[PDB]
């Protein structure tokens, strides 16, 4: 579907280019457990 | 390409010949690009011409 010349009587295949991709990162909260009380002993010294 | 192909292998019974006989033979070309586009009046026109 040329002119005469050679060049194209048709339009040009155009192709919309992709949106660059937003970045995402995994994001987690902290997890771990508390820690048990030591073993109880009454010791020399009163309460006060 | 592949029907003319086979059309001249097989209806014009002669495989050899070249694809413009074809045009010849039957008045319509067939080796246009699928941009090529025609109404039928003038597309019978043109064969009969």
């Amino acid at each position: 579907n040329l002119s005469i010349d050679g060049q194209p009587l048709s339009l040009p295949v155009f192709a919309a280019p992709a949106d660059p991709a937003a970045l995402l990162s995994a994001a987690a909260a902290a997890s771990g457990g508390s820690k048990p009380l030591p073993s109880a002993d009454i010791p020399a010294m009163r309460f006060p | 390409e592949a029907l003319s192909g086979e059309y001249r292998s097989l209806v014009m019974n002669n495989p050899v010949a070249d694809r413009d006989d074809i045009w010849r033979n039957l008045l319509v070309d067939g080796k246009v690009s699928a941009e090529i586009t025609t109404t039928l009046l003038a597309d019978a026109i043109a064969g009969i011409q």
